[PDB]
C-alpha cells in the first residue's frame, strides 16, 4: 500500500503549502546589521539587526539589539503594518508614531506609507491582493483534484493538477512585478543598506507549481496512452 | 560609535517638545487667534450676499500703476527671501478634498476675464485641507492643516519628511543630488516629488526643468528658484569643505554636520536679519528655551505675511553681473515667467548669480494697497482657466478659512478701536482718500466687515500695519522661544559658545559671496536695503513700460481632440452583436456545405406556480436594485463621488447586484440531479420543476437587459470622468490618482482598455454577445455543435466576473458572496452526473407513427433492472451533439427490448425523427432509469388510476406490467381513467388499451375515457364526473381505495376537491404521483 501513502502525502503536502504560503509574511526578505539611533530624547547610538518581511498583506519590521540589553532596556521588536483591503496603513502608522517605538522601525514603516515619494504602497496593495486571490483559486482546484481522484475520473482528475499548478505560477507573477520598483527606492539605515530579495514562500510556490504542472501532465499522458 | 554626539533633528517635526510630541509636525492643525467666523457656525463660509464680490473688491482698491518705489528702499531680494522663508513655516494651498468648490463670480464685461460681455463667467476655486477630527459641531469648527514642518528647521531645503529627504540626496559624501550641471539640482526627480503646473504662457507641463527642492512648489518663479539654488549650493559647499577637512568621515556624518550648520545659518539670517527689515523693529532678546510656549501657526499669520508680501512684488526683475552692466529689455517680465521650465537666460550658474546680484540691487515696489497687474490679472490659474486674479483668490481663501474681520481681529490683540472709515488710515485720507470712499461704498458704509486683507492693506503706509506687525512679530517670537533645536539653545548640545558667536555673525552677503565666488566689495553690507551709498546703483525705477506684454488668456479644454475616437469606441462596442451575427451566419452557410373570463380562469388555474416563482424572483432582484440605488441617491452616503454623477453611479451600482444574483442563480437553475430528486417530493406542488429551461432563458434575457443598462451607465461615467480635473479625480479614487498640478485627467481609452474593470468589461461584453447570439432559437436549431461549443464560455464568464470586481474603485467585491452556494451545488451535481456511465444501446426496430410520435425500440442491456414508471434520457450522436433528453419508458419490465414513444416538439426531436426515418441503424446512449418507482397501489384493495394530458405516458407501462403480474402470479379491480383534450398524439395509447383489454380475461382493468372537447373538433373519427363516482364505487363493492392521479393542475385540483368532499363520513388516500 506504498503508492496510496505516497498519493496521500503528495496531496496533503500540496494543500498544506498552499495554505501556509497564502498566510506567510516571508515573500520578500531583507536583513542587515547596522548602527542606528535608538529613539528620541537620547543621543546614544545602538547596534541592532534590522530586517523587513513582506507577505502580500503587510510588513513585519524587526529591531533586535545584538546585545538584547545594551542601554538598560531590552530591544526585541516585531511590528506589523498591514495594507490589505480590510485594514488601513496610515492609521496604523499614525498610532505607531504616537506610541514612540524606535526610529529605524518608524522609518521603514514610513517607506511604505501612502503618498510617500517612493510609491511602494499601491503596487504592494494590488499585487499582494491578486497574488492572494490566485492562491484561493489554486485551492478550489486542489480540492477538485482530490475529489476526482477519490471517485476515479482520473482522465479528468489530471486537469485540476494543471489548473492548480498554473494558478500558483499565475500568482508568482503578480508578486514578481514588484521588485522592479522596490529596487530604485533607497533604504539606507545609518551606515548600512537594506537589500530585499525573494524569500522562502516565493521559492516554495515555484517548486509546488512546477511539481503540480509536471505531475498532472505526466499522469494524464500515462492514463491516456496506457490506463494501467 | 561615531562623531554625531547629539540628537539628530527629525524631518517630520515630531518629538521636538517633551510634553507634547505633536506641536510642530507635518500635518498639524492651525491654532486660531480668534474663534472661527464661519457662516452657519461650523464650516460654511461667508459669501457674496453678505460680503462684496472678490473680483469687484480687488478692482476698486487694489489696482494701480507699477512704478512706485519703496519708502524704506527694500530691495526685491528681501521680498523673495521672505517668500522663501514663509514656505518653510506654513502651506495651506493644496486642496484636500471631498471635492468642494467656492467659485469666484466675475462681474459683467470684465476687460480681462469677460472681454466680450458673455453674461457671467465663473473662475473655479477649491477649498483646502482640513482636520478630519474638526468641523462637526459649533463647539469645534473646522480647522485647516498646514502640510509643512511648522518650525524654522530648513523644511524648505531638505523636505519635510524622511522619505522626501532621501529622494534628493546622493549618498556620495553629504551632498544633495545634482544633475549634469553641478550647480543645479536633479530635474530627474520630478514626478511623485514636486509640483508640476503648466507654464501659463506656452502650455508645457512636462517633467523637464522641474528641479528637486524641499518645498513642493519652489519653481513658481525663477526668482524663487534663485534662492532655492542658492541654499542648495551653499549646503553642497559647506559639506565639501567639511569633507576636505575631515576626510575619514562617512556620508551621514558629512550630511548631518553640514545640515546642522546650514539650518543654524538659515535661522540666524531669517530671524535676526529679515525681521528687523520686514517690519522695522528688532526681536527683543533670547531668554531661556521656554518648554511651554505654543509654536502653532495661525491663519492670520498666513494672511499678514504672504498676502502683504504680495503688495510689493515688482513688474520686471533686473539682471546684472559683478560690475553691474544691467543686461545679463534684459529685465525679464514676471507675468511670463510663472512655472518656467527652461529659461533661455537662466541656463547656467553665472546667469543665476547674475539674477541674484540684480535682485540684490533693485528697489522693490512700495507698501500700500496698490498691487501690480502681474498678480492681480495674470496669476497662473489653478484649474481650467490658465489665469486667475490673485487678490480675488486670497480673499476667497481668507473667507474659506475662518478668518475674522478687521475690527474683530483688532480688539483681540490689545489694539485700540477705530471710529469710522476715515480713521482706518489717517495719513491716506489726507491726500486722495477717494479709495476709502470706494471701499466704504462696497461695504455699504459698514465698518465692522473688512475681510482683514483690504483692512490690513489699507493701513500700511510704508511698513506693515500695526495689526500685521504684531501678528508676525509675536508669531516669530513664539517660533524661536518654543524651539528646542534653536541654534542659540545651549542645552541641546548642537553648537559651542564660539560656534554660536560665529553663526550669529553671518549676513546674506557672506553666503552670496561664498556661493557665487564674488568679491565682497561688489555687494552691500545689508542686502535687504539700498541706502544711497551701496555700490552699483539702479538704472531707473522699473515701470511697466517697455516690457514684453503678458501672454493672453486661454481656457483649457479636456476632451477636445478625442471626441471622435470616443464616439467610435462606443459605436464599436455597440456593434458587437453584428460581428457575432455575421460569424454565426457564415458558420451556418459553411455547415450547410364571458368566454374570455373563463379562458383567463383556466390560465390562472394552470399557471399558478409559474406566476408565484416569477413574482418571487423578480421581487428579490428588484429589492436588491432598489436597496443599492436608494442607498446611493439620498441616504447615508458620504457625498464624495455623487456630485453630478448621481444618475450614472446609481444606475451602475443598482444593476451590479441584480446581475450578479441573476448570474449566480441562472447557474443554479441547470442542475438536473437535484431537480430529478426534488420533483418527486411535495415541492413540485408549489414550484414546477418541468419549466427549468424556460426559467433559464427568462433569467438570461432579463440579465442581458440589466447588463446593457450597467454598461450604458458606466459609459456615461467614463465620459464624465474624462472632463473632471485631476484634483477632483484624485479623491474619488485615491491611491489610483495623485494631485500634482498637471490637472489633466486620463483619456477615455485609459479607462476603457487600460484598467482592469474596463478591459474585462469589454471582454465580457464580447463573450456575452457571442454566447447569446449563438444560443438563439434560430441559430441552435441549425447546428447543435455550434450551440454546444460557445456555451462553455460561462466558465470564462465566471472568471472575468471575479476579475471585474477585483479593485477598490467604488466598493468592495461582493460577487464571491453570491457565487459560492450555487456554484458548489452545481459542481456537486456535475460530479454526480459525471460519475455514473451507461452507453451504447442498439435499436432493434423503430417504426414511424402518425401525429408525430415515433415508436422507438432498442435492446435491453443485461444489468438494466427497472420498475414501472421510470424514464431514461438518451442522445444520438449521428446528428448533432451528446445532448441528453429525458423520455418516459412505455414498456413493461417483464418485456425485453425496452420501448419509447417520442413526440416531435422541436429541433432535437425533429432531427431524431429524420435520423430514424425510412424503416434503425444508429445507436443511442441510454442513461439508466430515473425515478422512485412508487408502486403504492398494492396496499389498496381497489385503485383508481387517473391520468390527464401529457401525464398519460407512463400509464401504458404501468397497465401492461400490472395486467401481466395479475395474470402470471395468480389490487382488486383497478380502474384507469384518462381524460384528454384532443386525443391527437396519444393514439398508440389507445392501441395499448386495446392490447390490454384483449390480454386480460380475468376482467381486472376497466378503462374509462372522457374526451371533453366540444364544437371545435374533427368529430375525432363529456366531463369526468368524479362526484358520483366515489359514491357508487364503495356501494357496488365494499372494498381504503387509492385514487393516484397524474395530470394538469385543473384535473388534479378537481379530483382533489371531489375525493375530499366525498371522504368525510373509507380512506381515499389521494397520493398524487408526478412521474
Ligand atoms: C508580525 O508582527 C505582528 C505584530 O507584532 C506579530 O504578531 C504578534 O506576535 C507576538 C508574539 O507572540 C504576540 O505577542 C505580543 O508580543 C509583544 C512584544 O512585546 C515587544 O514589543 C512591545 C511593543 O510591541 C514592547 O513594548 C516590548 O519592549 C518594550 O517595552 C518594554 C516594557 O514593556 C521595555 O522594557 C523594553 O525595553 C521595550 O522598550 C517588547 O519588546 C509581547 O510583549 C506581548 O506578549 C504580545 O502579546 C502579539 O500578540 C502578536 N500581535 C497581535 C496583534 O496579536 C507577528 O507574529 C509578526 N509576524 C511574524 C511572521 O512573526
Ligand atoms: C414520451 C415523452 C416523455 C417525456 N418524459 C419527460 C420526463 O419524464 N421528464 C421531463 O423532464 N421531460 C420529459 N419529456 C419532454 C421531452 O424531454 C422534450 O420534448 C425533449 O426533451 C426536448 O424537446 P426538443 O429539444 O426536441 O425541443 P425544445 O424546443 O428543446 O423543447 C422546448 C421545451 O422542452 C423543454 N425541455 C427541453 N429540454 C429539456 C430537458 N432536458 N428536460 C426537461 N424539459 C426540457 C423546455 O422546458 C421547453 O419548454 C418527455 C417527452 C416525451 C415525448
Ligand atoms: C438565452 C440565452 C440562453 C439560452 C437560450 C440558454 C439555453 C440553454 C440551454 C437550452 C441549455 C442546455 C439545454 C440542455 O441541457 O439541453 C443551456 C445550458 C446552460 N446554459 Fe444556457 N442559455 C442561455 C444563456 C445562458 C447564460 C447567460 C448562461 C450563463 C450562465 C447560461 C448558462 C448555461 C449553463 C450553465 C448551462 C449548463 C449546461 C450544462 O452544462 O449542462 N446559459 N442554456
Ligand atoms: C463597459 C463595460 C463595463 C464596465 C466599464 C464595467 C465596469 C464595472 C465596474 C467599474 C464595476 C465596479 C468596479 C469594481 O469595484 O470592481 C463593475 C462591476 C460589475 N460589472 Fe461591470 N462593467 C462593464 C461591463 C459589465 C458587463 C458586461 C457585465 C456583465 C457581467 C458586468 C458585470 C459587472 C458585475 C457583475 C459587476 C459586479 C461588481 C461586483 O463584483 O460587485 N459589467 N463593472
Ligand atoms: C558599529 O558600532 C560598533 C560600536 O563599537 C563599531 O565597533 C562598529 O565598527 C560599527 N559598525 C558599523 C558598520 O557601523
Ligand atoms: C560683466 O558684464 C560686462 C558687460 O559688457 C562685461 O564687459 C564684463 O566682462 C562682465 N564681467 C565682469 C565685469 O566680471
Ligand atoms: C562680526 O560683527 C559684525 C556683525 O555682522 C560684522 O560686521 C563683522 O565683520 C564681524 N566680524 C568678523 C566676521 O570678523
Ligand atoms: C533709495 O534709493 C534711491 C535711488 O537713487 C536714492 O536716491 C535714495 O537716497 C535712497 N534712500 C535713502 C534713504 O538713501
Amino acid at each position: 500500500r506504498l503508492f496510496w501513502l505516497l498519493r496521500v502525502v503528495t496531496s496533503l503536502f500540496i494543500g498544506a503549502v498552499i495554505l501556509a504560503v497564502n498566510f506567510s509574511s516571508e515573500w520578500s526578505v531583507g536583513h542587515v546589521n547596522a548602527n542606528t539611533t535608538y529613539k528620541a530624547f537620547s543621543p546614544k547610538w545602538v547596534s541592532v539587526d534590522v530586517g523587513l518581511q513582506i507577505g502580500l498583506g503587510g510588513v513585519n519590521i524587526t529591531l533586535t539589539g545584538t546585545p538584547v540589553q545594551q542601554l538598560n532596556e531590552t530591544i526585541n521588536y516585531n511590528e506589523a503594518f498591514a495594507w490589505r483591503l480590510g485594514r488601513s496603513y496610515a492609521e496604523e502608522y499614525a498610532k505607531a508614531l504616537e506610541k514612540g517605538l524606535p526610529d529605524p522601525v518608524l522609518y521603514l514603516a514610513e517607506k511604505f506609507t501612502p503618498r510617500s515619494p517612493c510609491g511602494l504602497y499601491n503596487q504592494y496593495r494590488l499585487a499582494g491582493h491578486y497574488a492572494s486571490a490566485m492562491l484561493w483559486v489554486a485551492f478550489l482546484c486542489w480540492l477538485l483534484a482530490n475529489v476526482m481522484l477519490s471517485m476515479p475520473v482520473l482522465v479528468y482528475g489530471g486537469h485540476m493538477l494543471l489548473a492548480t499548478g498554473l494558478f500558483q505560477l499565475l500568482a508568482l507573477f503578480f508578486f514578481s512585478m514588484t521588485t522592479s520598483l522596490i529596487s530604485p527606492c533607497p533604504l539606507r539605515l545609518g551606515t548600512a543598506v537594506l537589500h530585499t530579495h525573494h524569500g522562502p514562500a516565493f521559492w516554495i510556490t515555484l517548486a509546488t507549481g512546477l511539481l503540480c504542472i509536471l505531475l498532472g501532465l505526466v499522469m494524464a499522458v500515462a492514463h491516456r496512452m496506457q490506463p494501467h | 560609535q561615531n562623531s554625531i554626539s547629539w540628537e539628530v533633528q527629525r524631518f517630520d517635526g515630531w518629538y521636538n517638545n517633551l510634553m507634547e510630541h505633536r506641536w510642530g509636525s507635518k500635518g498639524s492643525r492651525l491654532q486660531r487667534l480668534v474663534p472661527a467666523s464661519y457662516a452657519d457656525g461650523v464650516y460654511q463660509p461667508l459669501k457674496e450676499p453678505y460680503l462684496p464680490n472678490p473680483r469687484h473688491l480687488s478692482n476698486r482698491v487694489m489696482r494701480g500703476s507699477a512704478g512706485q518705489p519703496s519708502l524704506r528702499n527694500r530691495t526685491v531680494l528681501g521680498v523673495f527671501f521672505g517668500y522663501h522663508v514663509l514656505s518653510d513655516l506654513v502651506s495651506v494651498e493644496t486642496p484636500g478634498c471631498p471635492a468642494e468648490f467656492l467659485n469666484i463670480y466675475i462681474p459683467h464685461g470684465d476687460p480681462v476675464f469677460d472681454p466680450d460681455k458673455r453674461g457671467n463667467v465663473v473662475l473655479p476655486f477649491q477649498r483646502s485641507r482640513w482636520d478630519r477630527n474638526t468641523g462637526q459641531s459649533p463647539s469645534n469648527p473646522r480647522d485647516q492643516s498646514n502640510q509643512v514642518t511648522g518650525w524654522l528647521d530648513g523644511s524648505a531645503i531638505y523636505g519635510s519628511s524622511h522619505s522626501w529627504s532621501d529622494t534628493l540626496r546622493s549618498f556620495s559624501g553629504g551632498q544633495l543630488a545634482s544633475g549634469p550641471d553641478p550647480a543645479f539640482p536633479s530635474d530627474s526627480q520630478s514626478s511623485l516629488l514636486m509640483w508640476m503646473a503648466p507654464d501659463p504662457s506656452t502650455g508645457q507641463g512636462g517633467p523637464r526643468g522641474v528641479y528637486a527642492f524641499g518645498a513642493q512648489r519652489g519653481n513658481r518663479e525663477p526668482f524663487l528658484q534663485a534662492l532655492g539654488l542658492l541654499w542648495f549650493r551653499y549646503h553642497n559647499l559647506c559639506a565639501r569643505k567639511l569633507a576636505q577637512e575631515h576626510p575619514h568621515w562617512g556620508d551621514e556624518e558629512l550630511f548631518q554636520h553640514a545640515r546642522k550648520r546650514v539650518i543654524a545659518t538659515y535661522q540666524n539670517i531669517a530671524m535676526y536679519e529679515w525681521l528687523p527689515s520686514f517690519l522695522k523693529q528688532t526681536p527683543p532678546e533670547y531668554p531661556g528655551y521656554r518648554p511651554f510656549l505654543d509654536p502653532s501657526i495661525s491663519p492670520e499669520f498666513v494672511v499678514a505675511s504672504e498676502q502683504f508680501l504680495s503688495t510689493m512684488v515688482p513688474s520686471g526683475v533686473y539682471m546684472r553681473n559683478a560690475s553691474c552692466h544691467f543686461q545679463g529689455s534684459g529685465a525679464l517680465r514676471v507675468c511670463n515667467s510663472y512655472w518656467s521650465r527652461e529659461h533661455p537666460k537662466l541656463q547656467r550658474a553665472e546667469d543665476v548669480d547674475a539674477l541674484l546680484l540684480g535682485m540684490a540691487s533693485q528697489i522693490a515696489e512700495r507698501e500700500d494697497h496698490v498691487v501690480v497687474e502681474d498678480m492681480q490679472d495674470f496669476w497662473p490659474g489653478p484649474l481650467k482657466f490658465s489665469r486667475t486674479d490673485y487678490l480675488a483668490s486670497c480673499l476667497q481663501r481668507g473667507r474659506d478659512l475662518g478668518l475674522p474681520s478687521y475690527t474683530k481681529a483688532r480688539e483681540a490683540l490689545g489694539l485700540s478701536p477705530i471710529s469710522h472709515w476715515q480713521d482706518i488710515n489717517p495719513a491716506l485720507s489726507r491726500s486722495n482718500g477717494t479709495v476709502l470712499e470706494a471701499t466704504a461704498a462696497l461695504y455699504n458704509q459698514d465698518l465692522s466687515r473688512l475681510e482683514l486683507l483690504p483692512g490690513g492693506l489699507l493701513e500700511s503706509h510704508g511698513d506693515p500695519g500695526p495689526l500685521f506687525s504684531t501678528i508676525v512679530l509675536d508669531q516669530f517670537v513664539r517660533l524661536r522661544d518654543g524651539d528646542r533645536y534653536w541654534f542659540e539653545n545651549t542645552r541641546n548640545g548642537l553648537f559651542s559658545k564660539e560656534e554660536i558667536a560665529e553663526i550669529r555673525n553671518t549676513s546674506l552677503r557672506d553666503i552670496l559671496v561664498a556661493v557665487t565666488n564674488v568679491d565682497p566689495s561688489a555687494l552691500q553690507p545689508n542686502v535687504f536695503f539700498w541706502l544711497a551709498g551701496d555700490p552699483c546703483p539702479q538704472p531707473s525705477q522699473l515701470s511697466a513700460k517697455g516690457l514684453p506684454a503678458c501672454a493672453p488668456l486661454f481656457i483649457r479644454d479636456y476632451f477636445e481632440g478625442s471626441g471622435f475616437g470616443f464616439g467610435l469606441t462606443i459605436g464599436t462596442l455597440c456593434c458587437f452583436p453584428l460581428v457575432s451575427l455575421l460569424s454565426a451566419w457564415i458558420v451556418a452557410r459553411l455547415r450547410k456545405r364571458h368566454q374570455t373570463v373563463q379562458q383567463f380562469k383556466r390560465f390562472i388555474e394552470n399557471y399558478r406556480r409559474h406566476i408565484g416563482c416569477v413574482a418571487v424572483f423578480y421581487t428579490i432582484t428588484g429589492a436588491l436594485f432598489l436597496e443599492r440605488a436608494y442607498y446611493y441617491a439620498f441616504a447615508a452616503h458620504h457625498s464624495g463621488i455623487t456630485d453630478t454623477t448621481r444618475v450614472g453611479i446609481i444606475l451602475s451600482r443598482g444593476t451590479a447586484a441584480s446581475i450578479s444574483f441573476m448570474f449566480s442563480y441562472i447557474l443554479l437553475t441547470m442542475c438536473r440531479n437535484l431537480i430529478t430528486f426534488l420533483r418527486e417530493t411535495f415541492l413540485n406542488r408549489y414550484i414546477p420543476f418541468d419549466a427549468a429551461v424556460d426559467f433559464h432563458r427568462l433569467i438570461a434575457s432579463t440579465a442581458i437587459i440589466l447588463t446593457v443598462l450597467h454598461s450604458a451607465g458606466h459609459v456615461v461615467n467614463v465620459y464624465l470622468f474624462s472632463i473632471s480635473p485631476l484634483s477632483v479625480l484624485s479623491c474619488l479614487f485615491p491611491g489610483l490618482f495623485h494631485d500634482d498640478g498637471s490637472e489633466f485627467p486620463q483619456k477615455y481609452y485609459w479607462w476603457f482598455f487600460q484598467t482592469v474593470p474596463g478591459l474585462t468589461g469589454v471582454l465580457l461584453l464580447l463573450a456575452l454577445a457571442i454566447m447569446y447570439v449563438f444560443a438563439s432559437h434560430h441559430f441552435r436549431r441549425r447546428s447543435f455543435r455550434g450551440f454546444w461549443l460557445t456555451h462553455h464560455l460561462y466558465i470564462f464568464l465566471y472568471i472575468l466576473l471575479i476579475i471585474h470586481g477585483s479593485f477598490a474603485l467604488i466598493q468592495m467585491p461582493r460577487f464571491h458572496i453570491f457565487f459560492l452556494v450555487p456554484a458548489i451545488i452545481y459542481v456537486g451535481d456535475k460530479l454526480v452526473s459525471l460519475s455514473r456511465k451507461k452507453v451504447e444501446i442498439s435499436v432493434v426496430k423503430a417504426e414511424l407513427l402518425p401525429s408525430g410520435v415515433t415508436h422507438l425500440r432498442f435492446q435491453r442491456p443485461q444489468g438494466f433492472e427497472y420498475k414501472s414508471g421510470q424514464w431514461v434520457r438518451i442522445a444520438c450522436l449521428a446528428l448533432g451533439t451528446t445532448e441528453y433528453h429525458p423520455f418516459t419508458l412505455t414498456s413493461a419490465p417483464h418485456e425485453d427490448t425496452l420501448s419509447l414513444h417520442i413526440r416531435a416538439a422541436g429541433p432535437w426531436t425533429t432531427r431524431l425523427r429524420e435520423i430514424y426515418s425510412p424503416p434503425r441503424y444508429p445507436k443511442l446512449y441510454l442513461d439508466g432509469p430515473f425515478g422512485e418507482g412508487h408502486q403504492e397501489w398494492h396496499k389498496f384493495e381497489v385503485s383508481v388510476l387517473v391520468g390527464g394530458g401529457i401525464g398519460v405516458t407512463p400509464f401504458a407501462s404501468i397497465l401492461k406490467d400490472l395486467v401481466f403480474k395479475s395474470s402470471v402470479s395468480c389490487c382488486k379491480k383497478i380502474y384507469f381513467i384518462w381524460v384528454t383534450r384532443t386525443q391527437r398524439q396519444f393514439e398508440w395509447l389507445a392501441d395499448i388499451i386495446r392490447e390490454v383489454e384483449e390480454n386480460d380475461r380475468q376482467d381486472l382493468v376497466s378503462v374509462h375515457i372522457y374526451i371533453t372537447q366540444l364544437a371545435e373538433k374533427f368529430d375525432l373519427r363529456g366531463r369526468p364526473p368524479f362526484e358520483p363516482f366515489f359514491n357508487s364505487l364503495q356501494e357496488v363493492h365494499p372494498q381504503k381505495i387509492g385514487v393516484f392521479s397524474c395530470g394538469p393542475p385543473g384535473m388534479t385540483k378537481n379530483v382533489e376537491k371531489a375525493c375530499q368532499l366525498i371522504n368525510r363520513q373509507t380512506h381515499f388516500s389521494h397520493h398524487y404521483e408526478n412521474f
